[PDB]
C-alpha cells in the first residue's frame, strides 16, 4: 500500500512532517522505511534510511520516525530549496520493495501573482487543413496552480480539451497552456468561445469570435 | 561512485526494450542492483534486481514473465530488458545500488549473503521509454497572428523535442516557450509567443525557426497582422 497525503505545503521556517501509512507485513513489520527527495526531472535522492538514519550529507533538519504501520519524515526549518516530491519506501515480505504515491512539498516563498492569459482562435491556414485548435496561453503566476474552463457561447465544453501540467518559469513562476481542438465547422457554429483561468479564486477571462 | 545509464529510447507497442546501467568506482559484483521505474508524472515503482556474483535475480509479480535483468561482470554493466513493450509502460527506468555489499566473504573465504540491506542509494541519470506506435513526423508550423502578442503553433509532431527561435535567433526578449502537450492522437503539438511593441506589427518581420531533428524538418514561419 504505502498511501501518503497528496501534498503538504507550510511556510519557511516552519517545521513540516509527511505521514506514511502501511500494513503489517510492509511498515511495521520491517524496519527499513526510507524517504526520498525528487525534484522535477531528476533522479530521487535518499534522505532517510532505516526508519530514522540520515545517510551523509543529509542536512540535519529532516528527521524520520516510525510508530506502528505510519512512518514520519520531518523537514525543521523548511526553506526553498526543501520543495520538491518526497516518495517513502519500505522492505516487505516475499523480499519485495513497496513505493509511497508522493507528497508534493511547496514552500510559500513567493507572493500571489495572478495568470496571463492570451488566447488565439484557429489560423485560417490551420482550417485549411480540416482543424480548428484554439490556443489558450497561461504564464507569469505563482503558486503553479490553475484550473482552466473552455466556454462556448458562455456554455461550458469539456469536448476535446488538453491542458498541459504548470512548469517553473525563469522567473520562478509557472507557465501551462490548454489547447480547444475543435472541427471547422464548430469553431464556426458559436459566436464566440472563452477561456477562463482560474488562481488562487482569482479568475481572468480571455473570448475569441470567428470575426 | 556512479552508475551511467544508456541514452533515450523510442520503442513501438509490442516490441522489446533493453536497458543497460555501467557501474563504477566500487566492486561491481557484490553490490546489487535494484531497477525502479517511474511513468511520467506518476509515482515509483519497484521492478526488480540482482546481485552479478551470483546472478540471483527477483523481480515483480506485475513484470514476471517481460522483465529479465542480467549482468556481465565482464563489463560491471547490469541489464534490464522488458518485452512485449505497452503503451502504459512508458516511463522513465533507474537503476540504483545498495549502501552496501549483499554478498560478503566471511573468513574461511566462502561466500555469506548479508541481510535485507536498505538497496536503493547510488540512482542512475534515468533513460526515458516512450512506448507508442506514432511514428516520427515534422511539425505543421501555423502562425498566430496578433502592446501586442503573437506567436506561433507548432502542431502534431512526434518525438520530443521541438527548438522554436524568433528572428532566426535575434528576437530574445519577452518570449515564452510553453511545454508541448500529447494529445489523444499521440502527437505532441507546442506553441511559442512573444510580446512586442503594437507600433512595429506592421514594420518589423517576426520569423520563427523551428527544428525538428527526430524528422529531419527546419522550418521558418512569418507571423503577420
Amino acid at each position: 500500500a504505502l498511501t501518503q497525503p497528496r501534498s503538504v505545503s507550510e511556510s519557511p521556517g516552519q517545521s513540516v512532517t509527511f505521514s506514511c501509512t502501511g500494513t503489517s507485513s510492509d511498515i511495521g513489520g520491517y524496519n527499513y522505511v526510507s524517504w526520498f527527495q525528487q525534484h522535477p526531472e531528476t533522479a530521487p535522492k535518499l534522505m532517510i534510511y532505516e526508519v530514522s538514519k540520515r545517510p551523509s550529507g543529509v542536512s540535519d533538519r529532516f528527521s524520520g520516525s516510525k510508530s506502528g504501520n505510519t512512518a514520519s519524515l520531518t523537514i525543521s526549518g523548511l526553506q526553498a530549496e526543501d520543495e520538491a516530491d518526497y516518495y517513502c519506501s519500505s522492505y516487505a515480505d516475499s523480499n519485495t520493495l513497496v513505493f509511497g504515491g508522493g507528497t508534493r512539498l511547496t514552500v510559500l516563498g513567493q507572493p500571489k501573482a495572478a495568470p496571463s492569459v492570451t488566447l488565439f482562435p484557429p489560423s485560417s491556414e490551420e482550417l485549411q487543413a480540416n482543424k480548428a485548435t484554439l490556443v489558450c496561453l497561461i504564464s507569469d503566476f505563482y503558486p503553479g496552480a490553475v484550473t482552466v474552463a473552455w466556454k462556448a457561447d458562455s456554455s461550458p465544453v469539456k469536448a476535446g480539451v488538453e491542458t498541459t501540467t504548470p512548469s517553473k518559469q525563469s522567473n520562478n513562476k509557472y507557465a501551462a497552456s490548454s489547447y480547444l481542438s475543435l472541427t471547422p465547422e464548430q469553431w464556426k457554429s458559436h459566436r464566440s468561445y472563452s477561456c477562463q483561468v482560474t488562481h488562487e479564486g482569482s479568475t481572468v477571462e480571455k473570448t475569441v469570435a470567428p470575426t | 561512485v556512479q552508475l551511467v545509464q544508456s541514452g533515450a529510447e523510442v520503442k513501438k507497442p509490442g516490441a522489446s526494450v533493453k536497458l543497460s546501467c555501467k557501474a563504477s568506482g566500487y566492486t561491481f559484483s557484490i553490490y546489487a542492483i535494484t531497477w525502479v521505474r517511474q511513468a511520467p508524472g506518476q509515482g515509483l515503482e519497484w521492478m526488480g534486481g540482482i546481485i552479478p556474483l551470483v546472478g540471483i535475480t527477483n523481480y515483480a509479480q506485475k513484470f514476471q514473465g517481460r522483465v529479465t535483468i542480467t549482468a556481465d561482470t565482464s563489463t560491471t554493466t547490469a541489464y534490464m530488458e522488458l518485452s512485449s513493450l505497452r503503451s502504459e509502460d512508458t516511463a522513465v527506468y533507474y537503476c540504483s545500488r545498495g549502501l552496501g555489499p549483499s554478498i560478503e566473504t566471511e573468513d574461511d573465504y566462502d561466500y555469506s549473503y548479508t541481510s535485507e540491506y536498505n538497496l536503493l542509494h547510488v540512482w542512475g541519470r534515468g533513460v526515458l521509454v516512450t512506448v507508442s506506435s506514432a511514428s516520427t513526423k515534422g511539425p505543421s508550423v501555423f502562425p498566430l497572428a496578433p502592446t501586442a502578442a503573437l506567436g506561433c503553433l507548432v502542431k502534431d509532431y512526434f518525438p520530443e523535442p521541438v527548438t522554436v527561435s524568433w528572428n532566426s535567433g535575434a528576437l530574445t526578449s519577452g518570449v515564452h516557450t510553453f511545454p508541448a502537450v500529447l494529445q489523444s492522437s499521440g502527437l505532441y503539438s507546442l506553441s511559442s509567443v512573444v510580446t512586442v511593441p503594437s507600433s512595429s506589427l506592421g514594420t518589423q518581420t517576426y520569423i520563427c525557426n523551428v527544428n525538428h531533428k527526430p524528422s529531419n524538418t527546419k522550418v521558418d514561419k512569418k507571423v503577420e497582422p
